[PDB]
Order: structure tokens, then sequence, then C-alpha cells
DNA sequence: AGTGGATATTTGGACCGCTTTGAGGCCTTCGTTGGAAACGG
DNA sequence: CCGTTTCCAACGAAGGCCTCAAAGCGGTCCAAATATCCACT
């Protein structure tokens, strides 16, 4: 009789992606650093959207936002764009959704 | 330690050129600086052989 | 012979500095006396150039007074150990 | 044709600069279908992919 | 192997990015503000290049402090800088 | 017209020079008077290296500056961008907002003035 | 011998080039049999003809 | 004993992108203040630095050992 | 969007050979050290 | 004739590789919740 929290389940995901990319073998005292880690840095950043978001004069949150924060975190600048980052690090069913491309007569999507 | 003088009067071919007051005070100022940064390297450099050579003589002396 | 380019741009660096440094005091006629002060710079650097010396040899010039601090030390150190060993 | 012509003259240096003509929705298009290829340094310069060899 | 040390992943997990949790966080966190469309593919792309930058810093400290495995004080100053340099 | 544009090059490089001497001025002098009270003393290679290091520190602080201007549509500077620079750390942060705060009294005190000097 | 070899990967490049573009442009190619014995005789060999 | 108006505008102008983008009084108010208050900080950190020393000066090396984390911070 | 029904998911149960760590041996090869010898006074 | 710099002989540990034995459990098969989801209304 297995019972796991919503939490630790979603924070799962990236304890292991964390083990992959670390190719080292890890102590298990480390998971739950991690998770410390990741919680704090997702307040930091809802934090910077929050702030981001008032600034820009609008309730809502707009991909300009994210892009700003990542440029002023140093992963985004003018010439290796946001299109660059999500044909690097993402699948297709996600680059579909993110990048605009016209098919079947200049049909494109998203309206870009 | 003979490159030393002509430098030195490369100082006065410098005067029979400027004539302007803040420029001459400005020649002489970082001239009289180069000069004593030549003097204390040069010195420096003289007592470190000298000190490297009595340590090694010292050394060989104690054993 | 010619010397080493190390002490070159050891004293190129150096007046560099000096030239900064006494600027940054000058207030008026900025652009001509520094202009005047590069063009003399590497007039000096071209004399330099053009003269001639027997070659000598050492290092770099921002480990002098750690060196000589440590001769001193090492000096004074081997002078009482020898003291001591002749005493004995 | 510009990309076909570029990497069947110069075979070591097939890569075109990305222009102003060259609108995104195309050249996401290509890169999709996997028919053009980025350089790995600059998104700038694309390739045409070697189906030939 | 023993429990406390945890072999790497030789294949990794799916590419599927939990979409639910990230929106329901977001909501629990700041309910007055509402999420666009694909917010959360960019929240997660945030959150994938933070764990990748986290990943080498621990790694390169860890291999840099006389360890073959990864510790709890390596992947900790890894985090004091990257917490840091995370956020703008 | 490459000699032109080379001697333009010198020019801006020399006013680069005079702007660092002036900043490297200042900054002795800031630092000469924290050491004396500090009970320190300072090395001539320190004070050059806080002078070239706070010239390149203003490039990246108008860039920011610009950035969060252009994100808000303001080709203008004001206070948000430079509260929203100073976001980093949340010490420094309060201190320019209460330095903000000092500023918008003294917004007040030349209004009052000058309505004050609109009356007589 | 060399316009064979010439003729044979310029061919090869077009007939993957068509490919990819009619997979990309997301178009019923069944309900038309102009381009269905084109997407049909794309993928056979040109060396063999 | 501190920065200049002309001093930051010269130095924020010409190192934009465009000159078309101004600089309001406020702004630049404030600028001279920031810079003041980050090479204060710099210079208290690198005397903190050499305290945790107890050296006999700050010279290159206690600077350099805070240096990078300063620029973290701002 | 609250309500819904269904079907793939997985985590605890159970067991064996793959897995790594610890220890011992033993080798082939560079280095620091002592010494004989040629050179300088 | 004698002290000093230098190349040569030599012990060593030093590292690098090989082998075996023992403790562990990941992987494979398998249960019945249960939760992701797609559009139900």
């Amino acid at each position: 009789r297995p019972r796991q929290d919503p939490h630790k389940a979603g924070l799962s995901h990236y304890v292991k992606l964390f083990s992959f990319y670390a190719k080292m073998p890890m102590e298990r005292k480390a998971l739950e650093m991690v998770e410390k880690c990741l919680d704090k840095y997702f307040q930091h950043l809802c934090d910077d959207l929050e702030v981001f978001a008032a600034h820009a004069g609008r309730k809502t949150v707009k991909p300009e936002d994210l892009e700003l924060l990542m440029r002023r975190q140093g992963l985004v600048t003018d010439q290796v764009s946001l299109h660059v980052l999500v044909e690097r690090h993402l699948p297709l069913e996600y680059r579909q959704l993110l990048i605009p491309c016209a098919y079947s007569g200049n049909s494109v999507f998203p309206a870009q | 330690n003979i490159v030393l003088p002509e430098f030195e009067k490369t100082h006065l071919e410098h005067q029979q050129r400027i004539e302007s007051k803040v420029c001459k005070a400005a020649i002489a100022t970082f001239y009289v600086n180069v000069k004593e940064q030549f003097i204390k390297m040069l010195k420096e450099s003289q007592m470190l052989t000298n000190l490297k050579r009595k340590n090694a003589k010292m050394i060989s002396d104690i054993e | 012979q010619p010397l080493s380019k190390s002490t070159r741009d050891h004293l190129q660096t150096m007046m560099e500095s000096v030239i900064m440094t006494i600027l940054s005091n000058s207030i008026k006629e900025k652009e001509e006396i520094q202009y005047h002060l590069n063009f003399l710079k590497k007039r000096l650097l071209q004399q330099c150039e053009t003269l001639k010396v027997p070659p000598k040899k050492m290092e770099d010039l921002t480990n002098v007074s750690s060196l000589l601090n440590m001769e001193r030390a090492r000096d004074k150190a081997n002078e009482e150990g020898l003291a001591l060993l002749q005493e004995e | 044709e510009i990309l076909i012509n570029r990497l069947f003259d110069v075979p070591h240096d097939p890569y075109v600069k990305i222009s102003d003509s060259f609108w995104p929705p195309y050249v996401e298009l290509l890169l999709r279908n996997g028919i053009a290829l980025r350089h790995p340094e600059d998104p700038t310069r694309i390739r045409l992919e070697a189906f030939h060899q | 192997m023993a429990l406390s040390t945890i072999v790497s992943q030789r294949k990794q997990i799916k590419r599927k990015a939990p979409r639910g949790f990230l929106k329901r966080v977001f909501k629990r966190k700041k309910p007055q503000l509402r999420l666009e469309k694909s917010g959360d593919l960019l929240v997660h792309l945030n959150c994938l290049l933070f764990v990748h930058r986290l990943a080498e810093e621990s790694r390169t400290n860890a291999c840099a402090s006389k360890c073959r495995v990864i510790n709890k004080e390596h992947v900790l100053a890894a985090a004091k800088v990257i917490l840091k340099k995370s956020r703008g | 017209m490459e000699e032109e544009a080379e001697t333009e090059e010198q020019q801006r490089f020399s006013y680069q020079q005079r702007l660092k001497a002036a900043v490297h001025y200042t900054v002795g002098c800031l630092c000469e008077e924290v050491a004396l009270d500090k009970e320190m003393q300072f090395s001539k290679q320190t004070i050059a290296a806080i002078s070239e290091l706070t010239f390149r520190q203003c490039e990246n602080f108008a860039k920011d500056l610009e950035m969060f201007a252009r994100h808000a549509k303001r080709t203008t500077i004001n206070t948000e961008d430079v509260k929203l620079l100073a976001r980093r750390s949340n010490s420094l942060l309060k201190y320019i907002t209460d330095k903000s705060e000092e500023i918008a009294q003294i917004n007040l005190e030349r209004k009052a003035q000058k309505k004050k000097k609109s009356e007589d | 011998r060399q316009n064979l070899q010439m003729e044979i990967k310029i061919t090869t490049v077009i007939q993957h080039v068509f490919q990819n573009l009619i997979l990309g442009s997301k178009v019923n190619w069944a309900e038309d049999p102009a381009l269905k014995e084109i997407v049909l005789q794309l993928e056979k060999n040109v060396d063999m003809m | 004993s501190g920065f200049r108006k002309e001093l930051v505008s010269r130095l924020l102008h010409l190192h934009f992108k465009d000159d078309k983008t101004k600089v309001s009084g406020d702004a630049l108010q404030l600028m001279v203040e920031l810079l003041k208050v980050f090479v204060v900080e710099a210079a208290v950190r690198g005397v903190r630095q050499a305290q945790a020393e107890d050296a006999l000066r700050v010279d290159v090396d206690q600077l350099e050992k805070v240096l990078p984390q300063l620029l973290l911070d701002f």
C-alpha cells in the first residue's frame, strides 16, 4: 500500500533528470537537498515573474516576461534566441506548440 | 647600467621641443617617476642576485 | 644584442600607468598633452629599440619585493644557524 | 535552389547566412522537416542535409 | 550497491513534462495571477536549464574536492551560487 | 575614408581615457577616505582594478537599464528601472528604495516651493 | 562515368528533398493519383534503372 | 567627494545601444549613488577579508578573493 | 470547468545472477641519491 | 696537487594492472489502486 504526495511525485522527475545529467554516482542524502533547492528556485521564479508582470502593466504572464527573465539569467541573448533553446532541449510535440511554422498555403500556426 | 645615461639625456632632448607650462610639469614629473622606478628595480635586481649567491655559499658552509 | 621584449612591455605598461596617473590630476588641455605623451613614449620605445647592450638575465618585476624578503629571511636564518654551529 | 547550389558548388563550406528574405516560418519548416541544419556554432548559418552521402 | 549510493541512470526517462504539477504549483503559490496557454512549457524549459547548471556545477565541485561520489556539501556549495545566479 | 574613421576612433579612445582618469580619481578619493577610518591602507593596483571594474560595470548597468526601459515601451528611463535593477539582493534594494523616498520628498519640497512662488 | 555519378547524386538529393517536402506539407496524397505515382516512385533506387 | 552627474551621463550615453534613449534626472541621481554604494561595498568587502587575515595592508590578493561574489551579487 | 468513466501506470512482493568494493599480489619503469671522473686554480 | 661540477650506476616505490571473494539488489514477473485524460454536458 504505497502513498505518494503530488509534490514528491512532481519533483521526482527533476531529481531523476539531475541524476542522469550528473553522470556520477550520488549519495541518497543529496535527493532532499536537490528537492529543497528546487523549491527555493520555484519560489524565486514565481516572485520574479510576479514583479515582472506587475512592472509590465498587466495581470497575465506573457512569454516576453519569461524571455526577459532568461535574458537576465544569461541564458537567452539576441543572437541565441529562445527558439534555439526550444529546438535544442524540447521534443517535437512542444516545438509544434511553441515555435510558429507555416504550411499548406502559408497557414501559420501559432499566429505570430 | 649603460642604457641609463643615454635615456637620461633624452630628458633634455624633449625640453627643446615642448614649451607649455603644464606639459613641461607633466614631463618632469613622469620622467623623474620612471627614473626612480629604473633605479629601484635595478638595485633590487643586484641585491637579489647577491643575496641568492650568498645564501648558496652560506648553506654550503653550514653543511 | 638587443634586450628581450619582457622588460620592454614592463616599461611600456609602467609608462602607461604613470601617464594615466599624471593625467588624473590634469584638468586643462586634455587630449593634446596625452597625444604628445604617447608620441614621445613611442619615440622612447624606438630609441630603446635602436640601443645596444650586453645581455643580462632576470625574471618578472611583480616578484621583486617578495623574493627580496624571502632572501632576507633565509640569510638571517642561515647566519644564526652558522653562529650556533660555530659556537658548539 | 540557393541551398542546393551552395551544397553542390562548395562541398567543404555549404553554409549560408540567414537573411531578411528568409522569414522564420519557412526556415522553421525546413529545420523541422530535416531538410536544413543549423551551424553548430552560430544559428545564423544553415546548410542542406547531404542526402547523397 | 549500498542503499545510500545511487548509480547514474544509464537511460533517461521520457521527456514528457508534468504540466499539471507546474500548474498546481503556480496556482497554490500565486492564485491571483493567471498563466497563459503554454507558459508551463517555458517554465519547464527554465527548470531543465537550472537543473543542468546545478548538475554540472555539483559534478565539477565533487570531482575537484577529492571525491568520486557526489556528497551533500558539494551540491550544497553548488546551490549556494546557482540559486543566486538563477535570479534576476 | 579609413583615415578619418581611425581618427574618430582615436578621439573616442581619448574620451574613454579621460573618463577612465576621472573615475579613477573619484574611486581613489572614495577608497582613500574609507581606508583611513577603516584602519587599513590600500595599494595603487587595487585602486586601478576597482576603477577599471567600475568602468566596465557601468556598461552592464546601462544595458540593463535600456532593457528595462524597452520592456515597458518607454524610451526614457525612470526610477522604476533603477529599482528593478537592484532587485538581486534585498538589502541594497531597500537602500535604493529609501533613497527614492528621499528623492520623492525633495520633489515634494520643490513642488511646494514652486507653488509658493506662483502664489506670490 | 563522372556524368553518371553526378546525375545519380543530384537525383538522389532531389528525391529526398521532394519526399521530405511532401511529408512536411501535411497533405493527403492518396486521393490524387498523379502525386501517388510520384510518392511511390520516390523511394526506389536510381542507379539500378 | 563623490561621482558627478556629467561623468555617469557620458558613461551611460557612450555605452547605450541607441542615443535616442534618454535618461531622466532622478535616474541620473540614483545612478551616481548606486555606483558610490557599489564601490564602498567593494572596499569594505576587501577590508573585511583583510581583517579575516589581519594582514599588514590591502593588496590585489584580498581584493580578488572577494571580487567574483561581489559582481555576482550586483 | 465540474463531472465521469475507462484503461495504462506503478510500487510493493519475491528471487537470482549481474554488479561493485575491498584486498592481495606483482610487475615494469622513472626518480632521487651516492660516487668516480674531468676541469679549474 | 686538490676542490668543484657533471654524467653514470643503483635502490625504490610507485603506479598500474590482474585476480578472487563477499555483500547488495536491480531486473524480471506480478498483484490490485489509481490516477492521466478526453472530451461528457
